[PDB]
RNA sequence: UUUGGACAAACUUGGUCAUUUAGAGGAACUAAAAGGUUUCCGUAGGUGAACCUGCGGAAGGAUCAUUAAAG
């Protein structure tokens, strides 16, 4: 309400003059994705003009899709995030830090007359990174069924649930990080759910559903350069 | 077309088709022209309510800020000196 | 003067921004406890100002 | 003009009970003499202002509608006792009230608890004062100590006044019948009254009656009552808060007091926890 | 050629925020709101104040630059409702006829998995 | 260097004064720490003089009648005095006044100077205390006077001071907050004279009346009230502004009243007996100042957008006609 | 006697609510500043400062850019629309 | 009613303003004046 | 800090001139063209109580549409 008849408010009185646009002052910066990723072009960001720039920098988290950065629509339900770590001539470079699914899809996954299963695991792998990871999984009737409901025992629950968890743990600690992602962009390990835990009951549905950095080397400098792919001046005359 | 009233507040135009300005009338003219509306006058429910409370004397209105006031909209309200001088 | 899909405890309601809202006080009123007859009562006096408006 | 006027101060926009035995056991309880002058209230029809106007001397009668009071107006307009009603717009808590040395009205029920309150504090107040109030909240004004019905209120106005009820009032005599059950009550301040500061009292009333049954002491020990009693005493200084709490502690041990419930104890009980506050030096209000 | 922004839109029942930021969410474009457009307080929440919040940052969006942007919809979640009204409709039509290229749309409501009591009590709320 | 400046706008403007050796010119007091002052219009004035000598927006603004000496209150908790220089014709900083814990809301200067320079200054501040600085005797040495003691400090209100005013004789003055009271202090001593508490929102003004003993309040309720010094009571309570009333002054000596407010509807008030005379509209937006001159026969009036509307006395012009 | 009849004058600013730079001709005499959806065409002559011409698109979409040709005969402009 | 009497009594030995006391309302928040009249004169 | 001499603000006081200005009277002139509310249970409270409120429980309260999509 801008209004006249709107009552007046105190800090109506003191409003400091509008005499600079920030946007003069803001400078673009080039975003970059990992070599795990098809597209490395994910965007590009702003940030005040150093008086530095590079602080601002990093740190900055960023989440954009899998279909984007593989240009796939079979990956349209997939999130990552990026906190930028270190930077080169207006371009920000990361290796892996997280990952996670949409909100659609998980209300799509979830119906009635089954049963529902999810698994957590904190495991760290070979470079360090503990991280979290968490699995979804849903009961299917078989071709020939003929009840309604697909409800598994408490027991399979538990007996699915370990074979789960033995599986995310062995995956990520023989792994480094960027191998793990490397799995995770074919689902490969989804597939491997399916088969140990086919025995048990029969499953659909398999996912993981998230996964979290808990502590960290970071989505980072270290091993950046060699998975990403210094630069001399030029005279000013 | 028939004649009617004065378009012109200050003007009475009688149905006789004449055009009668206040200025120019005498006032002689003037009384017995107000007169003669007079008998043409005479013989021609919250509001009901309000009229009411304008009638009667002893009746006084509160407003918003608690001061006590006549129907009419205001404030209503001996000296030893004026009673004997 | 709009529609209401009623699934399970979800309701949608679909028509004019102003015409939406009016549905949702009778519908709330309802889930409240408002007995159908006298809501049915409200009903009658807004559709005639709908009329006359 | 006058009536556009009126229309802005009020827009013109109460069932009322029809039975005449009660009307005249109020009008009985009342006594009023003809010396004696009465303020009315929410008169509405004016069948209740007009016995008033035959046992007293003078009446003046506020209505909260308006067009409730001027057909009452019109009921009194060329009358013998014309000269003596009068009328007022606007509630009675708004404008400072003509003395009088009864009060009868119908006072309205959402006003009528702080109707009376009014009239305690109100200087020369009324002898006696013949009012209708809910069947509950009248058993709340006349609930003695300790009783399910006794409450704060019902212990401020019984040491102001001492109050006793009438007679209760039917729903069928109210036209139209509502849910809620009526009573009649006849209150007098007593004289004279306690020369007790009003803010103090209220201040102990209010700080050992957030529960009625939650002990006297426990009251005290709320951190936030305990607060507000710690600035209080700094003022008093100057005409540490855990050191007022061990104080606060000495004067609960010393009334003995403080573990029964507060709704046991008598009016007298707080009376002596007060001084007990007022040597300590914690003063309410 | 298509530098890429989030579009983030709080439909409350009262207001409706337009927000737009870059892809990161760091740094703010243009934000606007119901109560920028209307002059009554009872319109804060209508879709006409809306349409107008979101015209005017799609304009502010493109002097910056930016050309698309992803729509992240949400309400005001927790322990109210999940869904955004139709005030956060109406500001994701008026973003598509501004011009601007919508590059993904999904609804980011709060959602508890576990809540605290709502405001309402026990006899319910909303009459 | 600049051979002249051009002023696209000027902002919001919180008060306005008359100065100058003349009184032709017109120092504001905008959102901006450069104290602007324009010459008045021929009655387009694009030119504007330009001075800086604060650190952040200016929150009121005094001067002396004369119009030789104008005193500043800025955000950056300090407070400016400025002389006019008659050899380069314009205002030269003449000394700061730095001893505020918070930012200095309203500031006032004598309604009467005897040595040819003010020798006193009132500051209210956001501190939530007013301090009188003595101003220094007048040195050739044309150096800024930095002074960093008051002679008193009062702690005034437990709000915001909105507004401060000094009366004729430069012997009280009273200070506008926004915690519904005003206070009026014995300029000497700053001694609490008396606590006017009617109004039922923040005062955002407080005018003295200049020739008998009368204030004149204005709040956010809508409503403006004259107060009688003598017995410190409302004499006449003031009704009909639709939005909050931000500036109150006197006209044509005791006998009306002007008043601005939120609505940018400017009434014409009487005093005595209290009944809406005229009403001037020409205004879009809240009017945050209000200056008067030869007892209001010439007002102005600044828009929160940035319009001045210059309004001259004429009844008896038109009584002619 | 009493003080009611007034007349104002109105000074409302050249130039604001706008992004665009101010345009003026190459003698610097026509002085084109936009306001909002609104040009004020003002001549500089010094002691004949006037409004020359005043361009309201009335689209209410407020002027992007805005070019004084150097002669001055011609002036150009882009809204928003 | 006489130890009543007693004990109000005493209370005024011990009575004071309650201005600046906190309310228990909190607990649940938890020249001449004319001069320029004579430089019109003159 | 003291004596004396002028300048001299401000204060009290009786007067004297000019300005507005509050009630009650007396006596003239001018003007007056309209037609809202489900029913309860247990417990706990109530100071804008013709009734409200907190916690847990009940029906002794009006089920439309869609629905095999590991089709």
């Amino acid at each position: 309400a801008v209004g006249k008849n709107k009552r007046l408010s105190k800090g109506k009185k003191g409003q400091k003059k509008r005499v600079v646009d920030p946007f003069t002052r803001k400078e673009w910066f080039d975003i970059k994705a990992p070599s795990t990723f098809e597209n490395r072009n994910v965007g590009k960001t702003l940030v005040n003009k150093s008086t530095s720039a590079s602080d601002a920098l990093k740190g900055r988290v960023v989440e954009v899709c899998l279909a984007d950065l593989q240009g796939s629509e079979d990956h349209s339900f997939r999130k990552i995030k990026l906190r930028v770590d270190e930077v080169q001539g207006k371009n920000l470079l990361t290796n892996f830090h997280g990952m996670d699914f949409t909100t659609d899809k998980l209300r799509s996954m979830v119906r009635k007359w089954q049963t529902l299963i999810e698994a957590n695991v904190t495991v760290k792998t070979s470079d360090d990174y503990v991280l979290r990871i968490f699995a979804i999984a849903f009961t299917r009737k078989q071709a020939n069924q003929v009840k309604r409901h697909s409800y598994a025992q408490s027991s399979h629950i538990r007996a699915i649930r370990k074979v789960i968890s033995e599986i995310l743990t062995k995956e990520v600690q023989g792994s480094t990080l960027a191998q793990l992602t490397s799995k995770l962009i074919p689902e490969v390990i989804n597939k491997e759910i399916e088969n140990a835990t086919k025995d048990i009951f029969p499953l659909q549905n398999i996912h993981v559903r998230k996964v979290k950095l808990l502590k960290q080397p970071k989505f980072d400098v270290g091993a950046l350069m060699a998975l990403h792919g210094e630069e001399k001046g030029k005279k000013v005359t | 077309y028939n004649v009617g009233k004065a378009e012109k507040d200050g003007e009475i135009r009688l149905k006789n088709g004449v055009a009668m300005s206040k200025e120019e009338l005498t006032r002689e003219d003037k009384n017995r022209l107000r007169r003669a509306l007079k008998r043409k006058r005479s013989k021609a429910k919250r509001n009901d309510v309000v009229d009411t409370l304008s009638k009667a004397k002893n009746i006084t209105v509160i407003n918003q800020k608690g001061e006590k006031k006549d129907v009419s909209g205001k404030t209503k309200k001996p000296d030893s000196t004026n009673i004997k001088l | 003067r709009t529609r209401i899909v009623l699934a399970d405890s979800k309701i949608h309601i679909l028509g004019g921004f102003t015409h939406i809202r009016m549905a949702r006080e009778s519908v709330v009123s309802l889930i409240l406890g408002s007995p159908p007859g006298k809501v049915y009562g409200n009903l009658r006096t807004v559709a005639s100002r709908l009329k006359e408006r | 003009s006058a009536e556009k006027h009126l229309s802005s101060v009020f827009k013109f926009n109460q069932h009322i009970l029809k039975n005449p035995l009660v009307a005249q056991g109020i009008v009985d309880k009342a006594q009023i003499r003809p010396s004696d002058v009465v303020l009315e209230v929410g008169p509405g029809t004016g069948n209740l202002t007009v016995r008033i106007l035959e046992q007293a001397k003078n009446v003046v009668a506020v209505e909260m509608d308006p067009r409730m009071a001027a057909e009452l107006t019109k009921r009194v307009r060329g009358t013998p006792v014309e000269k003596k009603l009068e009328i007022m717009l606007g509630d009675f808590m708004k404008t400072e009230l003509p003395y009088f040395d009864i009060c009868i009205s119908n006072t309205p029920y959402q006003i009528s608890s702080p109707l009376v309150f009014k009239l305690i504090n109100q200087p020369r107040p009324p002898r006696v004062s013949i009012l209708m109030f809910q069947r509950e909240f009248a058993l709340r004004l006349l609930a003695r100590p300790g009783d399910s019905l006794y409450c704060r209120l019902s212990a401020n106005v019984q040491m102001w006044a001492n109050v006793t009820h009438i007679m209760k009032v039917g729903k069928n005599n109210f036209r139209p019948p509502p849910q809620v059950e009526s009573s009649v009550v006849r209150l007098e301040i007593k004289n004279p009254r306690p020369q007790v500061d009003y803010n103090e009292w209220d201040g102990l009333l209010r700080i050992v009656f957030v529960r009625k049954n939650r002990t006297i002491s426990a009251g005290f020990k709320s951190t936030t009552v305990m607060d507000i009693l710690e600035k209080n005493y700094k003022t008093f200084l100057a005409m540490m808060h855990d050191v007022v709490k061990e104080k606060i502690d000495t004067v609960l041990k010393e009334t003995d007091l403080g573990d029964k419930r507060a709704g046991k104890c008598d009016q007298n009980d707080f009376l002596r926890l007060l001084y007990a506050f007022h040597q300590v030096g914690i003063h309410f209000s | 050629s298509q530098v890429f922004g989030v579009a983030r839109i709080y439909a409350s029942f009262n207001d409706t925020f337009v927000h737009v930021t870059d892809l990161s969410g760091k740094e703010t474009i243009a934000r606007v709101t119901g109560g920028m457009k209307v002059k009554a307080d009872r319109d804060e929440s209508s879709p006409y104040a809306a349409m107008l919040a979101a015209q005017d940052v799609a304009a502010k969006c493109k002097e910056v630059g930016i050309t698309a942007v992803h729509v992240k919809i949400r309400a005001t979640g927790g322990t109210r409702t999940k869904t955004p009204g139709p005030g956060g409709q109406a500001a994701l039509r008026a973003l598509a006829r501004s011009g601007l290229r919508i590059g993904r749309i999904e609804d980011v409501t709060p959602v508890p998995s576990d809540s605290t009591r709502k405001k309402g009590g026990r006899r319910g709320r909303r009459l | 260097q600049v051979t002249s400046s051009i002023a696209g706008n000027h902002g919001i403007i919180a008060d306005m004064r008359y100065v100058g050796p003349e009184l032709n010119k017109l120092a504001l007091a905008t959102n901006s720490p450069s104290l602007r002052i324009i010459p008045v219009p021929d009655l387009l004035p694009l030119d504007v003089e330009i001075y800086e000598g604060h650190e952040d927006l200016l929150n009121s603004l005094d001067a002396t009648e004369d119009g030789l000496w104008i005193a500043t209150a800025s955000k950056d908790n300090t407070a400016i005095v400025w002389r006019y220089n008659e050899n380069s014709c314009k205002f030269d900083i003449y000394a700061k006044y730095i001893g505020h814990s918070a930012a200095v809301t309203a500031v006032g200067l004598p309604n009467i100077v005897s040595k040819g320079y003010p020798e006193f200054l009132l500051t209210a501040s956001n501190d939530l205390t007013i301090k009188k600085w003595i101003i220094p005797k007048p040195t050739a040495s044309m150096d800024v006077q930095i002074i960093k003691v008051s002679e008193y400090t009062r702690h005034a209100h437990e709000k915001d001071i909105n507004a401060l005013s000094v009366s004729p004789n430069d012997s009280i003055f009273a200070t506008a907050s926004y915690d519904k009271t005003c206070k009026i202090w014995n300029l000497e001593n700053g001694e609490l004279e008396a606590t006017l508490a009617n109004h039922k929102r923040g005062l955002w003004d407080v005018s003295f009346c200049q020739y008998d003993k009368l204030l004149a309040t204005s709040s956010g309720d809508k409503t403006v009230k004259i107060w009688s010094l003598d017995t410190f009571s409302v004499m006449k309570t003031l009704e009909g502004h639709t939005n909050a009333v931000q500036r109150c002054s006197f006209i044509n000596k005791q006998k009306q009243l002007i008043s601005c407010g939120a609505d940018g509807l400017i009434k014409i008030w009487d005093c005595s007996s209290g009944e809406c005379l005229k009403t001037l509209d020409g205004h879009n937006n809240r009017l945050w100042a209000l200056s008067t001159m030869n007892d209001g026969d010439m007002i102005v009036s600044a828009d929160a957008d940035g319009v001045f509307q210059f309004w001259k006395d004429c009844t008896e012009q038109e009584i002619e006609e | 006697d009493l003080k009611t009849s007034y007349k104002g004058i109105s000074l409302n600013p050249i130039y604001a609510g706008s992004s665009a730079v101010a345009t003026v001709s190459e003698n610097g005499k026509i002085l084109a500043t936009p306001v909002l959806d609104e040009i004020n065409i003002i001549d500089l002559t010094p002691g004949s400062r006037k409004i020359l011409h005043k361009i309201s698109n009335e689209d209410e979409q407020e002027i992007t850019a805005l070019k004084l040709t150097p002669d001055g005969q011609y002036l150009t402009y882009v809204s928003q629309a | 009613r006489e130890e009543r009497k007693t004990i109000i009594g005493k209370l005024q030995d011990y009575k004071i303003d309650t201005s600046l006391l906190t309310s228990s309302k909190r607990l649940g928040e938890g020249k001449k004046y004319n001069w320029r009249q004579r430089v019109e004169m003159e």
